[PDB]
């Protein structure tokens, strides 16, 4: 991974690393993790009601969206600028939502 | 004097500097298993090294024949050793058999340096003063004793050490005569060893709400033994929960909300986890003040029921299931009634935690958990050691409940906790009721020899559950003199007694300065002057081992000793 | 008449509740906690790999601060009680009182690596050294709020019979002097409901922080939202304040248009290019206990007509030609803060000649996509004056390239006599 | 505070569907409230250079600022801004700029080099004559502005900072502060007449103006006509009041107030005054516009009182004297100031400071003559130090002999010896 992010850093400065370095980082206090775009209660509302809206298709989710919002809730539940338990809550109502899709592909 | 509350900071770093490295570990703590205090010290003391990658083990340990033992076996590259709720009494550089010139690296230059520190994490006295002053291995931790109490003692320590005829008579039997009354003082706790390291957490910035419920832990267990410590640190945790407890009020109830409330704690036994009539009937307290042993005693707690307004068949409902409106009158309740019965003591503010929706445990009830699962968690000497392997080994029954992650083994602990204090309670009846305290003008005596599930009084903490049982339940009584207690139950298979004593105290709610355990010394002049076969390697040294027969010419012995 | 209220850098009220922030900066902040009639100040840090946290009990109910890389300044305004905390405890902790008179009060603090500096509400101005040894006492307008970054110190001075003013000073451990003495400050004073006022009772100018950015040059953001920074200071007949954040339209735009009332900035530091801010969400306007992380906003010049914005919307898609104009002066201002820095400070980091290399290639880059509009709407006058004011000789190949392509063949002429001139 | 729309020399309409926007040495802009639309005019004082038009307008421009290269519009309240220059060779152009809720673009003005626009919130935007941005600053709130030759003066005020005003000059470098919001020694106003006025325009500048020489100039409530002496140089800086108005009314009145005539300065060429004046219940000129009349500088050197005591007004020759003494000495610094800096504009100038000179020691020589007449040795001598030049030492000595007064003569030959030696 790119070497040049890392010696660079400036404290409260963005920057982007490599998602394991961020979390191991965060194990100490030496880090905190923003969270995409995509991880805000506006962002998982719109991309709900595209999902109810169109029962012929899956919503254009990122492919890691499962994966990254249970090691951010789990690593990082302190960094969510919206109230974790409404992004939780969210992130059950995509599940649900693409497994009844999913029901009906099969 | 070793290392001030001012200046944890420095013995830590200098822990940084000698045993930080990702090559190895170089770090071991012992931990005094049998010891609430010593286990959330050393919990909250884990969290710090981890957040540090500090490579590190932790041994918990029984006591001093097994400090020896794990002493004299560890690796040469392990360079700092904690000792936590130990050994500050003891002579550790005479007991280990330390040597300071097999030790010392880098002479030059009037300085010194050492291939291992021992840091002494320790709230017992009277301090042993070949550590503080007499050694520059070991690193005693200090509340502010020494500055405050020992400045005679430091003096009269170094002019004895000094001085290796009329002008040295004078005054070799003076300083001598200083330390002659400075040993000659009963043992004490007088810190909660969960304190020093939150005032250490304190001095690194790395305080939270984590580490102050592990404080508020560790401090609460001192509260049943050693009030008038638990009093002096209460106020100081209250200050800390404001400090760490964030800005919202009236704020909803989600599975994420941690909060740790200060809030009224009844002082009853388990009543969030047991029903309201179970939390009377097993409370010390309750039982000194209605003398609830007999059934003129199960009387009064019935009358109080009834005057109170709640039906048996409510009180006895576990609390849970027990109704919305009762439990949020109960306050005023109490504040009505509890005052006819002499009760009005009960009535107490402590600590409550509730995570998310699984429900609320206060301080209390969750140290009554934590000690339920040290004491029954699962060719003498195999009969020995294949014991204290399980009281090693119920210390990570005890260090894994502290987790959140882990509320099923917390919720063991809620069950043997009322197994226990039943026991403790149909065993201190048979006491009372069949007229076994003996009173011998120097002390008061009693000695379990036969009974049901007496198997368990051999564990050091369930024999000081009953002690603590038998001791309210006494300094209570207003007509009772004060006086030290001896406490002896058998162990049928070892063939020996388990003794233990026992300072008495003062009535819950008096408020003198404090009186002292010297049975300490009592138990080992005696064994010095007698031929008998003991074990004097508990380090709460109030408890030994004696073999049935050699009992009662020990205790003969001991009505004859001017040292209580 | 006016009342005179303590100041400190992105500080907050009480409100409801029994905790504030004392200040907030690039370094760290600090929280009061109210706590049975005394109070427990914790001072917390944005880097900890340098400083480590620290709590003490305060008998004394300070409300003034200020915290640089140094030490921790505190102040109680109505007592003239002062104590200087450095970071390190090496140096010990010192406590003084200054002398204030019936109705006075210290209305704002601050320290440099060599003093401490203190306002109060009568314009007394009484600096101290580093350990507390008095070395002045001026006279000026009233000082309602201070900051330092390093040797330089920037005041901000309000009476009802002087107007507002700043000054800027760089004291120095030796060759110290003053950049400007109580100049007019050109920013707006609120239009004097509790969401509000609960706020301009605990600070009645409104400045929601007063700081330097990571450059050193001065920034301030009032009570109209805007952030203004000095430029070109250290040459005071050049000196001139540009509003480089409306933070109203940035937030309006990036809501998709919506009159957004429920969402308010923080501002933190202004390192380069960037405002550290928390976007604060709900009806108070300042942040609560457990911190959020500072978010960043990107500056912008306040060149977005909103009309315009409105029509091609009916997300938010920027009219290309606006957007060009924006980049140009936004690489325009901020090439020219870089300049004078590496030309007068000196670089700090070996990158800032390679980022003034690539900002020049912005600038460029936005007056060529200018350009193209001039030849669309084939005004060669104008195309003319854009390709006059455009750098590298590099990039005048593109103009004759484009005037070309939209068959202006007096523009290709004209650009090769600009060639030739620079080239001599 | 109200803070209206200005522009130079600008009438309300009072109750008329005629107003000026604005008036000049160039010409004069009119607006005409066509039904619901508007109707404007760009007249001119002279026609054999540029040619007269109208055009109709949409938006309702309230704002106009005129230079002989070109035209500048813009409504107060949209935000819009029109440029059209008056050869059509040229594009006119138009531009919107941005606004917050409440604020206004106050002035407007525009050079060959570059266009200008202020606000009721303090942005001062910059543009080149095509309408790219050059520009944002933020200055205290701008309530006036005037420029020529890449010169800005600009007027400043709010409760916040009291009154003030700036002078930039656009250097190729970069802009150049020679003063940066000053405060403003010009009084602000204090039924009719005045009420109309003041509700149009509430800060009371009639007009705001450079020289023909390029020093800046103001009219205020008070009629006094103030001009920026040594401004060049900032530390020397002096505002000098150069006319009371209402005084030549007062003279050329014959020793009378008056109602019934007002004056409406258009510019100042050297030592005139090129303006309008005006017969009305009201203050501000007419639709029919008289033609533009001169007043010459005349500095406040006369008590009124003193004046009618001693009587067209004669005046008492000592008094005009004192006048013609302190009026030469103030325009020769201002010319020296500029010929020594921005050469010759108009190539006459070098001629007119030997003649200024000569009218300073005409003058002086007549004040030593009175000075003579009192018999005060002590006072003739300071102003035979003052003279400029040698020749009129002469006078001196001849005066002071005639006045059988050689007490004088024996210390002023010491004078012109050390002068002429030296």
């Amino acid at each position: 991974t790119d070497d040049k992010a890392l010696n660079n850093m400036v404290a409260m400065r963005s920057t982007e690393v490599v998602l394991w370095i961020a979390l191991l980082l965060k194990q100490q206090s030496k880090c905190s993790i923003v969270a995409p775009q995509w991880l805000t209660t506006k962002e998982l509302d719109r991309k709900i009601q595209y999902e109810k809206t169109h029962p012929d298709r899956f919503s254009e989710l990122p492919w890691n969206w499962l994966v990254l919002a249970r090691i951010l809730f789990n690593k990082a539940k302190d960094d969510f600028h919206d109230p974790i338990h409404e992004l939780r809550g969210k992130i059950q109502d995509l599940r649900e939502i693409r497994q009844i899709k999913v029901l009906k592909g099969l | 004097m070793y290392y001030g509350i001012s200046q944890f900071s420095e013995a830590y770093n200098k822990i940084l500097r000698n045993s930080s490295s990702h090559s190895s570990c170089q770090l071991v703590i012992f931990v005094s298993c049998l010891n609430i205090d010593a286990l959330c010290a050393t919990k909250m003391l884990s969290l710090l090294f981890k957040k540090q990658l500090v490579q590190s083990q932790i041994v918990p340990i029984f006591g001093y024949s097994e400090l020896r033992r794990h002493y004299s076996q560890l690796d040469d590259n392990i360079n700092s050793l904690l000792l936590v709720g130990f050994g500050g009494v003891i002579d550790l550089e005479a007991f280990l058999e330390i040597d300071p010139q097999e030790y010392v690296i880098d002479t030059d230059s009037g300085e010194q340096s050492f291939r291992r520190d021992i840091y002494v994490l320790d709230a017992h006295r009277p301090w042993n003063l070949d550590n503080i002053f007499g050694s520059q291995i070991i690193q005693c931790f200090d509340d502010g004793t020494v500055d405050d109490t020992l400045g005679e003692q430091k003096e009269a320590y170094y002019k004895l050490l000094e001085l290796d005829r009329k002008q040295r008579k004078k005054q070799i039997h003076e300083y001598e005569g200083v330390l002659e009354e400075y040993y000659s003082q009963g043992t004490t706790v007088v810190n909660s060893i969960s304190a020093q390291i939150y005032s250490l957490l304190s001095a690194i910035g790395e305080t939270n709400l984590s580490n102050l419920w592990l404080n508020i832990l560790g401090t609460t267990s001192l509260d049943i033994a050693y009030a008038q410590v638990y009093n002096r640190l209460y106020p100081l945790l209250q200050d800390e929960v404001k400090r760490l407890t964030p800005s919202s009020r009236n704020s909803v109830k989600t599975p994420d909300t941690l909060t740790l409330n200060i809030q009224p704690d009844y002082y009853l036994f388990l009543l969030r986890h047991s029903s309201l009539y179970d939390s009377f009937y097993y409370s010390n307290y309750v039982n000194a003040k209605l003398s609830l042993w007999n059934e003129n005693g199960k009387k009064r707690l019935h009358k109080m029921f009834a005057r109170m307004g709640i039906p048996l068949s409510t009180a006895q409902e576990t609390w849970l299931y027990m109704d919305h409106s009762i439990k949020r009158e109960l306050g005023i309740i109490f504040d009505k009634n509890l005052d006819r019965y002499g009760l009005q003591d009960i009535i107490r503010d402590g600590f409550v935690r509730t995570l998310g929706y699984r429900g609320s445990i206060s301080a209390s009830e969750f140290v009554e958990a934590l000690t339920a699962l040290l004491e029954v968690g699962n060719n003498s000497a195999q009969k020995l050691t294949n014991l204290r392997k399980r009281w090693v080994s119920n210390f990570w029954l005890s260090w894994d409940a502290l987790d959140d992650r882990k509320v099923e083994l917390l919720n063991r602990g809620i069950q043997l906790a009322q197994d226990l204090q039943r026991a403790i309670f149909n065993t201190g009846v048979a006491i009372l009721e069949k007229k076994l305290i003996k009173h011998l003008r120097i002390y008061r005596l009693c000695v379990l020899q036969d009974g049901p599930d007496l198997d368990l009084y051999r564990n050091p903490l369930t024999l000081l559950r009953l002690g603590n049982w038998l001791i309210e339940c006494c300094a209570e009584s207003e007509d009772k003199q004060l006086l030290p207690m001896v406490l002896a139950s058998i162990d049928e298979n070892t063939d020996t007694y388990l003794v233990a004593g026992l300072t008495p105290r003062y009535p819950r709610g008096l408020d003198k300065k404090p009186i002292l355990n010297n049975f300490s010394m009592a138990f080992q002049q005696i064994t010095a002057e007698t031929d008998a076969k003991v074990r004097i390697d508990n380090f709460e040294s109030s408890i030994i081992e004696i073999r049935r027969e050699d009992l009662s010419p020990f205790l003969e012995k001991l009505t004859l000793s001017g040292l209580l | 008449k006016f009342r005179y209220m303590p100041f400190s850098p992105a500080g907050t009220p009480f409100g409801f509740t029994d905790r504030r922030y004392l200040t907030m900066n690039e370094v760290g902040y600090v929280s009061t906690v109210k706590n049975s009639e005394q109070y427990s100040i914790t001072v917390s840090f944005f880097d900890v790999g340098r400083f480590r946290e620290y709590h003490f009990e305060d008998l004394f109910g300070y409300d003034l601060c200020f915290l640089n890389e140094k030490g921790t300044l505190f102040g109680q305004s109505k007592t003239g009680q002062i104590q200087y905390r450095p970071h390190d405890s090496i140096h010990s902790n010192w406590t003084k009182i200054i002398p204030l008179q019936a109705g006075e009060r210290i209305t704002s603090v601050a320290a440099t690596p060599v003093r401490v500096i203190v306002g109060t509400s009568l314009g007394y101005f009484r600096s101290f050294n580093q350990f507390g040894v008095p070395f002045a006492v001026e006279k000026t307008s009233p000082i309602v709020a201070l900051t330092a970054q390093n040797y330089r110190v920037f005041s901000v001075h309000y009476s009802q019979f002087h107007g507002l003013s700043y000054s800027l000073s760089e004291l120095g451990t030796s060759s110290k002097r003053y950049y400007k003495r109580e100049c007019p400050l050109p920013m707006s004073l609120p239009n004097i409901k509790d969401a509000n006022l609960d706020y301009y009772n605990f600070n009645p100018m409104g400045i929601k922080s007063l700081f330097f950015s990571s450059y050193g040059d001065p920034c301030i953001f009032g009570s109209d939202n805007t952030l203004l920074l000095l430029s070109k200071w250290r040459s005071p007949e050049e000196s001139k304040w540009l509003p480089i954040l409306d933070s109203n339209m940035e937030i309006w735009k990036m809501s998709g248009g919506k009159e957004t009332t429920d969402i308010h900035v923080w501002p933190l530091a202004l390192a380069y290019d960037t405002l550290n801010c928390i976007l604060v969400k709900g009806k108070h306007i300042w942040p609560e206990f457990p911190l959020p992380l500072p978010s960043e906003m990107e500056i912008r010049m306040p060149v977005f007509v909103k009309s315009k914005l409105l029509e091609e919307n009916k997300e938010i898609q920027i009219p290309v030609s606006m957007a060009a104009e924006e980049e140009y002066l936004r690489s325009k201002v901020l090439s020219e803060l870089l300049t004078d820095t590496l030309e007068n400070d000196g670089e700090m980091y070996g990158n800032e000649n390679e980022v003034l290399a690539a900002l020049n290639g912005a600038y460029d880059k936005a007056l060529l996509r200018l350009f193209a509009s001039a030849c669309s709407d084939q005004n060669v006058e104008k195309a003319l004056s854009l390709a006059h004011e455009l750098k590298q000789d590099r990039a005048l190949t593109a103009a004759v390239k484009i005037s070309e392509r939209a068959e202006l063949p007096s523009l290709v002429k004209k650009i090769n006599n600009i060639r030739e001139a620079r080239y001599e």
